[PDB]
Parts: structure tokens; C-alpha cells; sequence
């Protein structure tokens, strides 16, 4: 018998980016390369299978900083962060390849999703 | 507010 | 030029329940009376003037434990939780007072809108 | 996925 407020999801979204732009109560350093990515690591579980799995893990739940693969592109790392927070997608020609394999590495099964349909219009 |  | 994922925020939500109802990362213990609620600090702030204030203050944001009002109900605080988590509010006759009340002092302005809506018509 |  519920009552349910449609814009409440979006208001935390939008204040957890608040949180982030200031810096407030982050926990953890994400590493990709030269760059750094301060974060919330429930918002990472939140958003992606790689970081739910490495926040659900006994040790690796502890740490203040994560190296990713040397692979990793920090701009497409930063596209995707952006999109955690907001739920918009810079998705460019200039950009595509490292978003979705980027995606792909974060498991963030919507971006590849997408990513793959753009790419394939493009074909 | 809604009717979910 | 940004493309935008509907569900998106809705699933962070989700999944920040879903870590809530697990104990996963939760910073703080919220004590109302005799009882206690685990919570993540970030949600809290994104929900409510009361805990933003507490929150961003310099002592009070290294605090594993925040006691409330002896007046607060925690019927209401546990309704009003739920619904921070899951934009779902268990508004019922018999806990109105206490839920207007809660969030009054919650600071969470579009509930006690409706609690001032719903009571009106009843009158 | 919209245009927003
Ligand atoms: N507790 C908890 C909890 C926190 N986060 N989280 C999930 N996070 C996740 C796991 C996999 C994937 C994504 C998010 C986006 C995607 O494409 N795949 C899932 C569950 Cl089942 N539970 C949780
Ligand atoms: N950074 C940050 C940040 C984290 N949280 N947060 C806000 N949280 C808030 C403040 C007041 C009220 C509500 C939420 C619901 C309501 O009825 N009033 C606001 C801002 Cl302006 N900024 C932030
Ligand atoms: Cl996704
Ligand atoms: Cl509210």
C-alpha cells in the first residue's frame, strides 16, 4: 500500500555526485595509469559487476586505492565514472572503442550494450 | 508522489 | 550530445538497498530509543537537511554512532529509511503523525508535503 | 537509452 516519490532515485543520484565533486566521504582511489579517480565504493558496487566483486571481497574491501589494467584508458574510465554518477553517457565517435571496452572490463552489461548497437549502425 |  | 539510461538511478538505488540489507559498508548507527538502524552516511545526506548538516560538519562526520531526538519515533524513522532507500513510503493512518513528525525534523520537505496533503483531505 |  506504498506511496512512491518518481524524481527521489534521481535527487540521491544527483546529490552522490555532489558528494563527489566536493569530495565528501570518499573511500577509495581508482588508478588508471598517470590518472586518478576518487569514489564512493558503494556507488562502484552499485554500478559495476568487476567492482562489487572486489568490494564484496574480504581483503580487498579494506583498500584505499585500486589499480586497474594497464589496458584501461583513464578517458574512457572517465566517461563511465561520469555516467555512474548521472546516468549520462558522453558517447563520441572519437571515444566509442575505449567506452565499450572499458564496459566491458567494468561489466557494465548497458553501456556494452549500447556501445554494440552504435557500432553496428556505424557498420 | 504516485501509485507505484 | 550526452545519451541518457532511464533506469539508471533507480538501479543504483536498488543496490544501495541491496548493501544496506546485507550490513555491506555501512559507516554508521543511527540510534532512535531503544532501537538501532545501520546506514550509509552518503545515502543519509542525500536524503535529508538533518544528516547533510551532520554529516559536512567537521566532528560529526568521523562519528560511528549519531543519537537522535528522545520525541523521535522509531516506527517513523524506520518508514522514513525505508523510503530514503527505495523512494517507497508506507504512509498509513495510524503512523502519519509520527512519519510528518519524523520528517520535519528529517528535513526531508517533499515527504511532510504529503503528510500536509494526506492529513488535510482526511479533515 | 533517450536523448535527455
Ligand atoms: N549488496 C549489494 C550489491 C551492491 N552492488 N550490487 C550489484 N552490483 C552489480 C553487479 C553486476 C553488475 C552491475 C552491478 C551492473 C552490471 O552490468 N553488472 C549486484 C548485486 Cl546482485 N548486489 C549488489
Ligand atoms: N555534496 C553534497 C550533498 C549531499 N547531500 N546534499 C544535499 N542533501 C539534502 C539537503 C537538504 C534536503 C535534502 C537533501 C532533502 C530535503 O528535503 N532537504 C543537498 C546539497 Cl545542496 N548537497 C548535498
Ligand atoms: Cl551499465
Ligand atoms: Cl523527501
Amino acid at each position: 500500500s506504498c506511496i512512491q516519490f518518481t524524481r527521489h532515485a534521481s535527487d540521491v543520484l544527483l546529490n552522490l555526485n555532489r558528494l563527489r565533486s566536493r569530495d565528501i566521504l570518499t573511500d577509495v582511489v581508482i588508478v588508471v595509469s598517470r590518472e586518478q579517480f576518487r569514489a564512493h565504493k558503494t556507488v562502484l558496487m552499485a554500478c559495476s559487476g568487476l567492482f562489487y566483486s572486489i568490494f564484496t571481497d574480504q581483503l580487498k574491501c579494506n583498500l584505499s586505492v585500486i589499480n586497474l589494467d594497464p589496458e584501461i584508458n583513464p578517458e574512457g574510465f572517465c566517461i563511465l565514472l561520469d555516467f555512474m554518477y548521472t546516468s549520462r553517457l558522453n558517447l563520441r565517435e572519437g571515444n566509442i572503442m575505449a567506452v565499450m571496452a572499458t564496459a566491458m572490463y567494468l561489466q557494465m552489461e548497458h553501456v556494452v550494450d549500447t556501445c554494440r548497437k552504435f557500432i553496428k549502425a556505424s557498420e | 508522489w504516485v501509485i507505484p
